């Protein structure tokens, strides 16, 4: 607090305000194409020979 | 105004190629396998 000789008025004290933060979320979009070149070939569980 | 008409109700049939050569292909196999496989086992056991 300010020391102020009691013979005088007093001292005016300043203030401070405040702030805000604002954010937009980002966007994510992966995809696969699944044409036959991927469906046909033998997958690991398939028996050798026939499948 | 016009002549009226009436039509014969001919039902359509196509007259495809007849099955002549398929007479010698009677066996049918439906397969998902990568390929179909046949064995050329000789059938003649013509030996004394």
């Amino acid at each position: 607090a300010p020391f102020v000789a009691p013979n005088v008025q007093g001292r005016v004290i300043k203030e401070s305000g405040y702030n805000t933060k604002t954010f937009k979320p980002a966007y994510v979009k992966p995809k696969h194409v699944i044409d036959p070149n991927m469906i046909i070939p033998r997958q690991p569980g398939e028996a050798l020979g026939t499948g | 105004l016009y002549t009226t008409y009436q039509l014969l109700e001919v039902q359509r049939k196509l007259k495809t190629l007849p099955a002549f050569f398929l007479q010698w292909f009677p066996r049918q196999i439906n397969f998902q396998e990568d390929m179909i496989a046949f064995d050329k086992v000789i059938q003649d056991v013509t030996r004394v």
